[PDB]
Formats: structure tokens, C-alpha cells, sequence
């Protein structure tokens, strides 16, 4: 399981909470777009204040819409940012790791035979707490199942037996396990 | 088994219920399967 | 005035775009449910009419 | 000849109700068409109600910690900003 | 200066009122009862052939 820090894209109101970031570095694409939004908003508002014509802010908002619309529509779906094994060469920049979200046919993403169905290479089912998939898992388990209304900490319909298996891919990813037990130690004394 | 169930037109419009004569059995067409019997390993004396 | 003219021009263009993209159709599919139990029983044919022919005349002789 | 199952009707309905499924979904279709027709170009006087719903709720949307732009404006609020037409007409009458 | 942005909003809000019609896009599908004979046939049958379908 691989974890990354939190970010978000320019929707909602995040463009004010971590304010005063203008230009991109070592940031996710959503964060880079947010930084460009901050640049354009501050630049256009300052220009409007310097020359009080009340239209430079309008042009700033318009170009904000242009940039956001371009980012929203022009995204390329050809991403295979899946981390396993010894090498992750596709990208070194900040990005959201691929997760195999829980599904109706496979509530726990245990990769019983779903791997052989369509994916072939199936991204790992990431942590129980990563992206609120606990609620989705509980909802999917409680699909078509009736409870006796004597357990509000439901264990009566046998939640405990069901769980996510330690590995959720076609292969156990033995290289990562070995690197866990046996660090590379970089350049050692014998070298 | 507890989800609401409904049929599309293909199972209603393009079909219907044939009348069956007591003496003309119409057998059901079925899936392809085979049966085998093998021995399991017993763990424990 | 000229700004008003150009603004009205682009506004009319985008309004025409909205009207032309407004007429996209929608499709309805029919989903058939089985009859409820009580309605089924109320609709069920009485045995007095389903197989009344069992004493109609006979099968070895005509009528 | 085949069993096809509909999981939900925008709200999970367990396979217990029989006619409630038809009544609920007919109400759903009626509500959808009512919203569509009262939400299209053809409006009589409902602009006032839409504006009065827009302003306080648009402001309150930011009183939550966040509010997605797809919901701050598109939740029956876009024409709710139609009151700006009224105010610009008023000031143009003035100015 | 002020009249410029006033007219800008004047046309823009009419444009928005035109735009807003596009938002609601619900799906319409209707429900109808089975034919009585077909309903009896389906209820009587013992095997389902195909296991399940989600639509």
C-alpha cells in the first residue's frame, strides 16, 4: 500500500485556504492548475485596482474559465500510474496513485477472478481508510441484505468473516516485500 | 435475490406463452456441464 | 455603443448555440414488472373455465 | 424469459415493495418533467422565487467549509443569478 | 466606465438565463405490467437460465 499527501482541484473554495501560492513546483497537476488560478486572479485584480475600469477583473475571470475548462476537458485518460515492483518510471511528479475501487460484483476488491476478466493488470485495492471506501464497502455489502434491527454495530450479518486479502493484484509483488525485509542500502561497504 | 425485478421488451414483445398439450412434452434446453468424482486428502490420522 | 453592439452580437451567438443544443432528443425504454400476488389471484381464470371441456361431450365419440 | 434487476430508483429500494415501485418512479418522472419545464426558457413569474432562493443560499454555500462549483451555481441557481439583469436594468435607468 | 460593466452584466445575465436550461438531464423510463399468461409462465418456470442482470 502506497500513500500520498492531500490535494484538490480549483473547484469548491480551496483556492483561498492554502492561499499565496502563485507558480508551480513539485505539485500535482490539480495543484498546478490551482496555482495558475491564483496567479491569474491576483494579477487581474491588481491590474483592475491600478486602472479602475472594472473590466480587467472580468477578463481575468474569463481566462480563469478558459484555463479551468481546458484542464477539465483536455485530460488524457491514458494513465497507467500503477506502483508495484522495483520501478515506477512513468512519472516522478506528484500524482494520485491508482486504486481499484470497490464494485457491486466485487464488494471487497479481492481480485478472485475479476483480474482475469478485463483488467489483466489490476491496480491494488488501496487502504481501508484512503478515500472513504469504507462507506462504499459497507453500502455494497448491505445491498439486498436485511438486518434484524438488534445490532447497530452490525456484526450479526457476519461482517468480520469478509475482508480484503493482503494482496489484491495478480502477483504478490515479491520484489517490494524483499525490499521491505532487505533494504538496498545503496552503495555498501563491499562496493 | 432481494432486488426488484422487471423484464425488457425482448422477453415480452418478441415472445409469449405457448399453449402446451399434455401429451407433447417440450423439454428445456440447458447449460453445458459435466460431473466428476475425485478423492480429497485427509489431514489427520 | 460599439461595445454594446459587439456584446449583443456575441450574446446572440451564444444564445443561438444554446437553442441549437437545446433540441437534443430523449428516449424512453419500457420496463415490465411481474404482476403482484393479489392482482394475479384476482386476474386468475377460474377452473370452471380453464378446463370445462373435460366433460364437454367425449373424445371417442362426436357430438 | 430472463431476469433483469434494477438496483435502485435514485434511492435503494429493497425487493419488497410491489406497486410502491411504480408510484415512486412515476412521481420521479413527474418531478423531473416539472423541473425541466419550470427550468427551461419558458418562465412566467418564477424568476422572483429563483432569485430569492439564489442569493441567501448562494451566500450560505460558502458558509460551509467548501462547496463544489458544480453545486454552488448549477443547483437550480444559475438563472437564480438572473436578478443581476433586474439590477443592471435599474441602474441603466438611473445611469 | 461603470456603464460599460453595467451593460456587460446586462447582456451576460440574459446569456446565463439562456444557458441554465441545459443543466437538468434526467432519464425517462416507464413501467408496465406483464401480460397475464406471460406472467404466469414466468412465475411457473423453475430455472432462470442466465443468472442475473443489472438493467
Amino acid at each position: 500500500l502506497y500513500q500520498d499527501p492531500v490535494w484538490f482541484q480549483d473547484l469548491s473554495v480551496i483556492f483561498k485556504r492554502p492561499s499565496e501560492i502563485i507558480p508551480t513546483r513539485d505539485q500535482s497537476d490539480s495543484e498546478r492548475i490551482n496555482a495558475m488560478v491564483r496567479l491569474v486572479l491576483y494579477c487581474s485584480f491588481a491590474v483592475a485596482l491600478i486602472r479602475q475600469n472594472y473590466l480587467y477583473a472580468i477578463l481575468g475571470l474569463a481566462i480563469i474559465a478558459i484555463i479551468s475548462l481546458a484542464y477539465a476537458l483536455g485530460a488524457k485518460k491514458t494513465k497507467s500510474n500503477e506502483a508495484y515492483g522495483n520501478i515506477r518510471p512513468y512519472s516522478v511528479k506528484r500524482s494520485k496513485k491508482s486504486c481499484s475501487k470497490s464494485s457491486a460484483n466485487n464488494p471487497f476488491s479481492n481480485a478472485t477472478v475479476g483480474a482475469l476478466l478485463d483488467n489483466e493488470a489490476r491496480p491494488p485495492a488501496c487502504s481501508y481508510d484512503d478515500n472513504d471506501m469504507a462507506s462504499t464497502m459497507r453500502k455494497n455489502f448491505n445491498k439486498g441484505l436485511f438486518r434484524n434491527l438488534d445490532d447497530v454495530y452490525e456484526v450479526e450479518n457476519s461482517q468480520r468473516q469478509f475482508y480484503t486479502m493482503p494482496v489484491t493484484t495478480a502477483a504478490p509483488d515479491l520484489t517490494a516485500f524483499g525490499q521491505f525485509l532487505y533494504g538496498s542500502k545503496g552503495k555498501t561497504c563491499k562496493e | 435475490l432481494s432486488q426488484l425485478v422487471a423484464y425488457g421488451a425482448q422477453d415480452v414483445y418478441l415472445t409469449g406463452n405457448p399453449q402446451i398439450t399434455f401429451f407433447k412434452t417440450v423439454y428445456r434446453r440447458y447449460t453445458n456441464f459435466a460431473i466428476e468424482s475425485i478423492q480429497q486428502t485427509i489431514n489427520g490420522s | 455603443t460599439s461595445f454594446v453592439l459587439m456584446l449583443l452580437f456575441t450574446g446572440i451567438i451564444l444564445i443561438a448555440t444554446n437553442e441549437l443544443t437545446y433540441n437534443r432528443p430523449r428516449e424512453i425504454q419500457y420496463r415490465y414488472l411481474p404482476r403482484d400476488l393479489d392482482s394475479f389471484i384476482r386476474t386468475q381464470e377460474m377452473p370452471s373455465a380453464i378446463f370445462s371441456s373435460m366433460w364437454d361431450v367425449d373424445t371417442r365419440r362426436g357430438g | 424469459n430472463v431476469g433483469s434487476l434494477e438496483l435502485n430508483n435514485l434511492s435503494t429500494a429493497e425487493d419488497v415493495a410491489t406497486l410502491q415501485n411504480q408510484l415512486n418512479k412515476l412521481a420521479e418522472e413527474k418531478h423531473k418533467r416539472s423541473t425541466w419545464k419550470g427550468l427551461t426558457f419558458r418562465i412566467a413569474v418564477q424568476d422572483m422565487w429563483e432569485a430569492l432562493t439564489g442569493i441567501p443560499t448562494d451566500i450560505y454555500q460558502n458558509s460551509g467549509r467548501v462547496s463544489l462549483k458544480e453545486l454552488l451555481t448549477r443547483d437550480d441557481r444559475l438563472r437564480g443569478l438572473g436578478l443581476i439583469f433586474f439590477l443592471v436594468a435599474v441602474v441603466s435607468i438611473f445611469f
